[PDB]
């Protein structure tokens, strides 16, 4: 790996070596098939799904490690911790829904999903393939469920307009962030900013991280689309000097 | 990642890009929503140049040169990259390029209009 | 005060600090003194520490002034110095006049008496009896010119050869029996000067010259001395072709005699001329071919003190600023060595200062601006630039060039060997540098591999060694069967092309790889046809390294069985420690290196009674000032660095550890960083030399070696400063691991007996699957063609393996628990 | 404009390079032209003509024709003007006179056939085409011809007059910029523009750059010369790198005074910073060529009353030192063969020359007003110029035993006699008189009487080593203009193809065994194989990567990249270069030296395959091709050594020379094939000189035979033996035995060696 330095054989002899490598498919359904049943007690009605949910995810995570590989790109690495991370956010979220359809879940899950092995494609083609294959897996171990409603196509979630993490819809959270906008410009520095769909979806990603605490952040994109401007409006908005 | 690797161990990464053709049609309308370029002598050609994909079905004065300048960042950063083909040296180009591009053209058509429309 | 007096003005503010607060304690000023003096490293006074008796070089030689100086009448620093100074060139004058007058005597006569002739020796020093032979010879030379003046006579100069020839054979019979090493130095520099006066007075006499004024005699270097002169300085002056050098009586100590090849005349010729024509010169070449060491015996012939720089990546300003000013002051020569590795801002710097000293120097043909100081720059001052290919553009018109492209090593080795005794010298010469030749080429390339002329030097110093030693083992044989004793007769009938292939074998062959052997087989057989030799196995140290291998439970072999490779490889540690004082123990790691030096000194003790503790020292994991000694920048203070303090423990000789045998081995990888410093304690000067000027001499019975893997990135300079031993890891094979692991199973307890039953057991049943090309061994090279996340090593697996079952040991232990 | 820009440009280049700038001129102005045709195809064979590759049936072999000359033919009657080429030059009958003519340019026969008569531009590439493929030493008279047709006659007739500081100065230059005034090493050009100051009346400042208080001496002189409007000078500036650049940019920020005049002569190094070369004028000064001139330049250089001291044959002494001087100065152009490398014989050594030559006649004469010529300290002279003057570059044992030639020739009791022939055969019979004068009057006369028609003959060299000059030029001018004129990676794939396709495919390692390890040229020419394999594996490997990388498949890594970087500048890749090369050698000559040592060394591989180490003896090989040829040499030594149980140092190197098939292949004689012998013929195993550039051996046998201890004879030479015609490296030794009157003086002055290639 790149960084990495061989060691000295004289080292390495007084020193056994053994490759802890990936879990395996089978290791990784048990692991997080417990996870699952551990998580999903919060909401008896829905308990049954956690063998196929965990199966949807396991089977998922294992084509986007398959595809995308460090080959071609330096930040292509898929490890037992984005589906670790995947766990942690999806409990996050159900913690506060007392009551919820299956539809909920898998909206949560495919966000999450989403949050994490979408974010980090450089190409528009290979998003567009994770979203096709999102929606595959889905229809595959989720078979008796509604497209429209469960995978609606603007998955945002926030908890600014309600109190929970509940889904929220563009159109309201533009309005929302219109105002806060426009408070900002009143209050810092006012530079005219136009609200697309992708400021929505970045902001959002943004205060997600800063909310969640050892919040760190590595913004790629090229110079002046508003990396800083938007960090700068997350962190005001969030009271973080 | 191979001098750093905390920068990739535990630190999440988004991938901001670039503005995409949706996003540079939104900043140049709201950009350009003072000017006034609405022309009644406009005729929906029977060939279209789109660019911007949920462009309306009837291009009217304004959506068409909002659709031409996301064409014109487009055509630069065609050029752009077939200068990198081409192996000649090449300067990126930012968003910021396009919001001074908008900015020009304000000012240009203000001041061009506050000296010929004061003499119309 | 130091434009006073500049000779102590070399040293550093530091130094003059010391000197100058510290005047009273001479005790603590002999640090000055060897960094500013040439070879004398002490100074001699009474037990009240008042009076100046003598003066010290670092060997022990001394030389006691005629008239002593005495501090308390000079109190200041200065006068007492010059007083010093002085006294010991005109005491160094008067023993040059008493022995020229002794040697005259000498001269002129048919025959001379062995006795007397090594009384002489004994009484004057190696630099004193060599220049009084210089003086004599030269004195009869022009006599006989001067009586061939004539024309169409008779020549005596015939005679004077013969007497050459006559005192040539009498040294010839003085180094076949043992001399104390001070007098065999002695005698060393004396037969190579008597030989290069037999060559030039040969060639004189074929050139049949009958005028003093002929150039080809002018050519030569002449010696010139009246002692009718007043001033002791000027009463040798040196005259060869038509330049002047008044010879400057400095006492550069018994050193290194270099010889006078044709290259090195035509060296001496060039810079000679360079300096008549008040411009330094610059002897441009490869490395190797004696470059700096010419400079240094051109300077040493003249009197005169040279500083031999380090043009390093890592050079320093002050230092080399104060230091080369201190020459301009002085007068003393200073040399360059690797010119060009000077960075070129480095370059520019050094360029434009010497430029500035040079066209000063031919101005006087008198003060420079050096430093913002007006320094007085003496007309005996030379500036010599050796480089390795061209000079800066400033310099091209200020120097003379010359080109060391390739050293006559047949006449090297020719000399060397009449040196040491050999008969038929040049056939040994003949044979030996072409062989070298051969080594150098056909042999595959190796990091590790130093064939050079240093190679050829060492070589040739161990084989007059090993050819004395075995006339000393023929003396005694003749005196244990028998009375008749004569050392012409032993060397007569004694052969000499198998001792010299002796030499080479036992200080090469553990140097070459396996695959090597054969090929330097062949080579003697090429070079030396006929002739072989049998290694005199000990056989004592053989008992005592099986006896040793069974109780450190490793096996023990001989010849082609099991484990013979490492017995071999342990003797010829054994030998290369008895022929050398610094080791470099190479090979890959797992070849058995640990224990092939711990088997042998626990051999050695078991055998000789001189018990033996080694000193394991990691180099790299300590930093490098704590390694060799940190000086405080303000304070001062010296504490002693590890390798410091274990030399200061090793020679304080508090529990007796000078009778006991002790190996401070270096293990760890080595870089040109720290090992530097080691540069002056693998040369046979075998000293440590520190930042504050204390130096500690090695004590004869420590050996220092460097157990390092691999010799990419160390420089040339250790690898040929330092006998070197490779062990392949073909030396040891995986059949010696498992026994070893064996025994270690069965006859220690795991724990720290039941258990131990349990492990003799376990050994037992597991005995068929650990035997040679079992299991085991199969499982292994099958492995091996397998890959791996990380590097694949035997010894490795091999650990890991008998670990865990160590642990299957402890888990039949638990359950019968 | 033309004229102008030739004149004003070519005023800053070395000599050497005008002919270039006139040809580039020439192009744009024919390209300018609307009625002439372009000629895109003439020019493109006249600048790419030697990259065709040819084979051994490709050449019929005309008589008449020399091989190089048969290639040349062949590959430029490829084009469709010249198809019919060897039919001409098969009936043609003034051919021959034409051929071997002093002067073939000025009455090129016309040969190319064509529908329509060609302008007289067309004749001239078509005349220079010919010149080209016939009489390569005569193309850089046929460019100034060619030139003259395009841009007129007089076009360079502006250079060879003395340039004219005054009106180069007084106008069409500014004040602001500085006036470089850049010479070679040896040559200093402060006198040029003193004598112009002194001539327009102008007081300048000339202050030298040796240290920073020179520094200070230049900037209050600046400071004062741009205000005051008089003439600043600094010399040596080259010696200041940085403090140049800052007197640039000093320069950069002043309006000066009209008159005021910023000149800086400098030596030509590379540490000259760039700004000031494009800020500044550029003038180039060069020593005039020729004998007559180095000596006019020495003689200047002394001083008149140190010549003419208390001995009046101290002037007859210094008259031979500088002819002496003059003619080491002069073998200097003919590097490859004058010498071994170039030396650098400057002003210093002939100071300390003439210092030393004044010293020992002072202590050998003092004070006497006649001193007896062989009373003179010639032995002295003679081994201090040997040694320690002219002798300490000298690195190389046979350039030291040409200077020893020349010392015992020159510096001699005979040399004070009326008839002492300074040079011999210089032009037929004719042969250099030395002057009977006893002043420097005289010998001052003397040499400005000289014909000024310096033939290399006078300086001992063949007469044919001008023309290799001019060949030698004219390649380099050749290669100049091909400098001067993605589709790059189309053409690296092209030519890495040709290049896969024209290497061998692989190389099979000797097979291991005992006695074949016991005999050492078996161990020779395995190790010889195994780097051969190796290298030849490693080329492939890295050829078909970069095939690889040019359908874009690849990647472009570190390695690659610059691989790819060196081939597309055309600049040998250092991990190709594992064994000793020519370092003008371009890529394609390397490709094609490497396709036939692997040639060479598949023949050897399966020889020894066939047999084994007794047929392994019996070969003949080229040590050209071999990679480490003193390797094969010592092999053969050590073979015969333990064939006849003799040990190796008392073994000596004897040669036959004889043709391959009538030769004896005796047990102590190897076969070598490919040495070519220069500056001689060897008939019989006797040497005989020849004005032939060089003389292919048919088959040398090498022959160890045993110590006689035996005096060479006067009639045997040493000839050394070099890799290739560089002359870097030396294999070894070689003794011939020279025919009867000859001598062997003259051998070595000649500079007659064998060559490995
Ligand atoms: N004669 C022997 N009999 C049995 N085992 C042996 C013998 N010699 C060496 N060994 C074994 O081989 C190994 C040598 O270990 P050692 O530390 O000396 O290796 P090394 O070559 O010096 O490596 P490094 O560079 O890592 O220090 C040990 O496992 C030791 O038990
Ligand atoms: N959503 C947006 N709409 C309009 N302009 C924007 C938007 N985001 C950023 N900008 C512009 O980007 C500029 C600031 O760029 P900045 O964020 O500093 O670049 P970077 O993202 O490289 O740090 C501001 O002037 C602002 O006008
Ligand atoms: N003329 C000579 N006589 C004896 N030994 C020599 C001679 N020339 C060189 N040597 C040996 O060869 C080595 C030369 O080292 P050095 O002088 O540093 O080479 P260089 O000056 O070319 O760098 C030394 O070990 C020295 O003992």
């Amino acid at each position: 790996d790149p960084g990495r330095k061989p060691l000295s054989h004289r080292f390495l002899r007084h020193v056994p070596v053994v490759y802890v490598d990936y879990p395996g498919p089978a290791s990784l359904t048990q692991i997080y098939g417990t996870f699952n049943r551990a998580m999903l007690r919060l909401i008896p009605s829905l308990r049954t799904y956690a063998e196929p949910l965990t199966a949807a995810m396991v089977e998922f995570y294992t084509m986007s490690q398959e595809r995308f590989t460090q080959d071609t790109q330096p930040h292509y690495i898929y490890s037992p911790r984005e589906m670790t991370r995947w766990v942690r956010g999806i409990f996050e979220a159900l913690r506060p829904l007392e009551t919820l359809p299956v539809e909920g879940l898998i909206r949560i899950w495919a966000h999450e999903a989403l949050r994490l092995f979408q974010d980090r494609l450089v190409e528009d083609e290979e998003r567009r393939w994770t979203d096709e294959n999102i929606d595959t897996v889905a229809l595959k171990h989720f078979p008796n469920i509604d497209r429209e409603k469960a995978m609606s196509r603007p998955i945002l979630y926030s908890n600014w307009l309600s109190k929970d993490y509940i889904p929220v819809d563009q159109e309201e959270l533009r309005d929302y962030v219109k105002a806060r906008l426009k408070v900002f410009y009143e209050e810092e520095l006012d530079v005219p900013l136009v609200l697309f769909n992708e400021v929505l979806d970045h902001v959002l990603r943004i205060d997600r991280i800063f909310r969640q605490p050892q919040g760190h952040l590595l913004l790629i994109g090229v110079s002046g689309a508003g990396k800083t401007t938007l960090s700068r409006f997350v962190a005001w908005m969030n009271g973080l000097s | 990642a191979a001098t750093s690797p905390a920068l990739f161990n535990r630190c999440v990464l988004n991938w901001f890009g670039d503005w995409s053709t949706e996003a540079l049609y939104q900043v140049g309308k709201e950009f350009t929503s003072k000017m006034d370029l609405e022309k009644p002598n406009y005729i929906v050609p029977d060939y279209m140049p789109v660019v911007y994909d949920k462009l309306p079905q009837p291009p009217s004065h304004r959506e068409a040169i909002v659709n031409s300048c996301v064409f014109v960042h487009q055509t630069l950063h065609q050029a752009n990259a077939r200068l990198a083909k081409r192996g000649g040296r090449t300067m990126a180009i930012t968003p910021r390029h396009y919001l001074d591009f908008i900015n020009h053209y304000a000012n240009l058509f203000h001041e061009k209009r506050s000296e010929l429309e004061e003499q119309q | 005060e130091r434009s006073s007096f500049p000779r102590f003005y070399f040293v550093g503010d530091e130094d003059l600090l010391e000197i100058i607060g510290n005047s009273k304690n001479v005790a603590k000023l002999q640090k000055h003194f060897k960094k500013m003096f040439a070879g004398v490293s002490s100074i001699i006074l009474n037990e009240d520490n008042s009076v100046v008796l003598g003066i010290s070089s670092r060997e022990g030689e001394e030389v006691m002034f005629k008239t002593p100086v005495s501090i308390t009448e000079h109190p200041k620093i200065n006068e007492w110095l010059t007083l010093v100074e002085k006294e010991m060139r005109v005491t160094l004058a008067k023993l040059l006049a008493e022995s020229v007058t002794e040697v005259e005597i000498f001269g002129k006569a048919t025959s001379i008496d062995p006795n007397t002739y090594i009384t002489w020796i004994d009484k004057y020093q190696a630099q004193l009896v060599v220049l009084s032979a210089q003086i004599a010879w030269s004195e009869n030379v022009e006599t006989a010119l001067s009586s061939m003046g004539g024309g169409g006579d008779a020549a005596p100069l015939h005679s004077v050869l013969s007497n050459v020839e006559v005192t040539l054979n009498v040294l010839a019979d003085s180094v076949l029996m043992e001399q104390p090493p001070l007098r065999r130095r002695k005698l060393e520099h004396l037969i190579t000067e008597l030989v290069h006066q037999r060559d030039v007075t040969r060639s004189l006499i074929k050139s049949k010259i009958d005028n003093a004024k002929s150039f080809e005699w002018l050519s030569q270097m002449r010696f010139y001395f009246d002692p009718k002169q007043t001033d002791v300085l000027q009463q040798l002056s040196i005259q060869m072709a038509n330049a002047k050098f008044n010879y400057g009586f400095e006492y550069l100590g018994v050193q290194d005699k270099l010889v006078q090849t044709p290259l090195t005349d035509r060296c001496y010729l060039t810079m000679t001329q360079a300096l008549e024509a008040r411009l330094g010169g610059s002897p441009f070449g490869p490395a190797g071919t004696g470059k700096t060491e010419s400079v240094k015996a051109l300077g040493h012939q003249l009197g005169r003190f040279v500083l031999v720089f380090n043009c390093d990546e890592t050079f320093d300003f002050q230092a080399m600023g104060r230091i080369f000013v201190g020459l301009c002051q002085v007068g003393a020569w200073g040399c360059f060595d690797e010119f060009n590795r000077l960075e070129e801002r480095m370059l520019s710097a050094v360029s434009q200062q010497v430029q500035c000293i040079q066209e000063a120097l031919r101005e006087h043909s008198i003060t420079c601006e050096l430093l913002n100081k007006q320094v007085k720059v003496s007309p005996d001052m030379a500036i010599f630039i050796t480089m390795n290919p061209n000079l800066p553009d400033n310099l091209k018109k200020l120097f003379r060039s010359l080109a060391m492209t390739k050293p006559d090593r047949q006449l090297i080795a020719q000399v060397m060997l009449y040196s040491q005794g050999f008969r038929t010298a040049e056939v040994l010469a003949n044979k030996i540098v072409p062989f070298f030749k051969l080594c150098d080429e056909q042999l595959s390339s190796q990091s590790h591999y130093d064939f050079g002329l240093r190679a050829l030097k060492s070589v040739l110093v161990s084989a007059g060694n090993v050819k004395r030693e075995r006339i000393q083992k023929i003396k005694r044989e003749k005196e244990e069967r028998g009375e008749a004793v004569d050392e012409g007769e032993i060397a007569e009938n004694l052969p000499e092309q198998e001792i010299l292939i002796q030499s080479v074998c036992e200080t090469m062959v553990p140097k070459l790889v396996a695959e090597d052997i054969p090929l330097l087989f062949s080579l003697l057989s090429d070079v030396f046809p006929g002739v072989q030799y049998h290694r005199g196995e000990m056989t004592a140290l053989r008992e005592e390294l099986k006896k040793v291998c069974q109780e450190m439970y490793l096996t023990y072999g001989d010849g082609e069985e099991v484990g013979g490779m490492w017995v071999e490889k342990v003797l010829q540690l054994y030998q290369i420690t008895q022929i050398n004082h610094g080791l470099m123990m190479v090979g890959p790691s797992g070849s058995g290196k640990s224990m092939a030096w711990r088997v042998l000194l626990k051999a050695l003790e078991r055998l000789e009674g001189v018990e033996g503790v080694a000193h394991i020292i990691d180099p790299k994991a300590i930093s490098k000032d704590h390694l060799y000694g940190t000086l405080d920048p303000n304070t001062r203070e010296w504490t002693d660095g590890l390798f410091t303090h274990v030399l200061r423990k090793i020679i304080d000789s508090v529990r007796g550890e000078l009778q006991k045998r002790q190996w401070i081995v270096f293990d760890g990888d080595v870089d040109p960083e720290w090992v530097e410093n080691l540069n002056s304690v693998l040369d046979d000067n075998k000293l440590l030399t520190l930042p504050n000027g204390e130096r500690l001499s090695l004590p004869p019975n420590v050996r220092i070696m460097f157990e390092v893997q691999d010799l990419k990135y160390a420089t040339l300079a250790t690898v040929s400063r330092c006998g070197m031993v490779w062990f392949s890891e073909d030396v040891l094979s995986t059949d010696m691991i498992f026994n070893n692991f064996l025994a270690r199973l069965r006859s220690i307890p795991l724990d720290e007996s039941p258990m131990l039953q349990i492990q003799r057991d376990a050994a037992t049943i597991m005995q068929p699957y650990f035997t040679s090309n079992g299991l085991v061994t199969k499982a292994l090279e099958h492995a091996f063609q397998l890959e791996h996340i990380m590097d694949l090593t035997r010894l490795r697996c091999l650990g890991s393996l008998f670990s865990m079952l160590h642990q299957a040991c402890r888990n039949v232990a638990q359950y019968n628990a | 404009l033309f004229q102008v820009a030739f004149n004003r440009v070519a005023r800053g280049m070395l000599h050497q390079d005008h002919i270039t700038f006139a040809m580039l001129l020439a192009r744009i102005k024919l390209k300018g032209t609307v009625g002439e045709p372009t000629y895109d195809a003439e020019f493109q064979h006249f600048l790419r003509g030697n990259e065709i590759v040819l084979s051994a049936g490709s050449t019929p072999r005309i008589q008449g024709l020399t091989v190089e000359q048969a290639e040349a033919v062949v590959r430029l009657s490829c084009l469709p003007a010249f198809k019919d080429l060897i039919a001409k030059v098969q009936a043609d009958e003034q051919f021959g006179i034409w051929l071997d003519s002093s002067s073939p340019e000025q009455t090129v026969p016309y040969l190319w056939s064509e529908e329509t008569p060609a302008t007289p531009i067309g004749q001239a590439i078509h005349r220079l085409l010919l010149i080209q493929a016939f009489r390569p030493d005569r193309l850089l008279a046929m460019a100034h011809m060619f030139v003259s047709t395009n841009l007129g006659e007089s076009f360079m007739s502006i250079m060879e007059q003395p340039l004219d500081l005054t009106h180069i100065v007084g106008t069409e230059v500014k004040p602001n910029t500085p006036v470089l005034m850049c010479s070679v090493p040896g040559y200093d050009a402060s006198g040029h523009v003193e004598d112009l100051a002194a001539e327009q009346n102008t007081q300048i400042t000339s202050i030298a750059i040796g240290s920073a208080e020179g520094f200070n001496q230049a900037d209050k002189a600046i400071n004062t010369a741009v205000k005051s409007g008089r003439w600043v000078m600094l010399k040596n500036v080259h010696l200041a790198p940085g403090w140049l650049m800052q007197l640039e940019k000093k320069l950069h920020s002043l309006q000066p005074h009209a008159c005021f005049r910023l000149f800086l002569t400098m030596e030509i190094n590379p540490k000259v910073p760039v700004n000031l070369l494009r800020a500044g004028r550029i003038f180039v000064f060069e020593p005039p060529p020729g004998v007559k001139a180095n000596m006019l330049r020495t003689f200047s250089s002394i001083p008149v009353s140190r010549i003419c001291k208390s001995p009046n044959e101290r002037a007859r002494l210094y008259f031979l030192l500088a002819w002496f001087h003059a003619i080491i100065q002069e073998r200097l152009r003919y590097a490859p063969l004058g010498w071994s490398k170039k030396y650098e014989f400057g002003e210093s050594d002939l100071r300390s020359a003439c210092d030393t030559v004044d010293t020992w006649l002072d202590d050998t004469a003092k004070g006497r007003q006649n001193i007896s010529p062989d009373k003179i300290p010639w032995s002295a002279l003679k081994t201090l110029m040997a040694q320690s003057i002219y002798g300490g570059r000298v690195d190389n044992e046979f350039d030291q035993r040409l200077l020893n030639t020349f010392l015992e020739r020159l510096f001699t009791t005979r040399s004070f006699d009326s008839e002492f022939k300074l040079a011999c055969k210089v032009d037929g019979h004719k042969d250099i008189q030395m002057p009977d004068g006893i002043r420097r009057e005289e010998f001052v006369q003397w040499v400005e009487l000289l014909p000024d028609t310096q033939t290399p003959s006078w300086l001992g060299l063949p007469n044919n080593a001008e023309r290799v000059l001019l060949t030698t030029q004219g390649v380099d001018m050749i290669s100049k203009m091909l400098k001067m004129q993605p589709a790059w990676m189309r053409t690296l794939h092209t030519t890495a193809s040709n290049w896969l396709h024209l290497i061998p495919q692989t190389l099979s390692h000797l097979k291991r065994t005992v006695e074949n390890i016991k005999d050492p040229l078996f161990r020779f020419f395995e190790r010889e194989v195994k780097m051969g394999a190796k290298l030849l594996q490693d080329v492939r490997q890295d050829l078909a990567d970069v095939v690889q990388v040019c359908e874009g498949k690849k990647k472009q890594t570190n390695y690659l990249r610059t691989l790819i970087n060196e081939l597309v500048k055309g600049i040998l890749p250092r991990s190709w270069s594992h064994y000793t090369v020519p370092a003008g050698m371009t890529v394609i000559q390397w490709v094609s030296d490497f396709s036939e040592r692997i040639k060479q060394l598949q023949n050897i591989s399966l020889a020894a395959a066939s047999g084994g180490a007794k047929e392994l003896k019996n070969i003949h090989v080229c040590l050209g091709g071999l990679f480490v040829p003193e390797a094969y040499i010592t092999a053969t030594r050590q073979y015969v050594a333990q064939a006849n149980s003799w040990s190796l140092e008392e073994l000596c190197l004897e040669v036959n020379v004889t043709t391959s098939q009538g030769a004896t292949l005796d047990a102590c004689s190897f076969g070598v094939t490919g040495l070519k012998l220069q500056g001689a013929t060897c008939n019989n195993n006797k040497l005989s000189l020849s004005n032939a550039i060089s003389t292919a051996l048919p088959l040398t046998q090498l022959r160890w035979v045993k110590q006689t201890n035996t005096e060479k004879k006067a009639s045997v030479v040493t000839l050394p033996v070099y890799l290739n015609f560089t002359r870097a490296d030396l294999i070894f030794t070689v003794d011939f035995e020279i025919a009867t009157k000859e001598d062997p003086r003259s051998f070595y002055e000649r500079g007659v060696a064998v060559l490995c290639t």
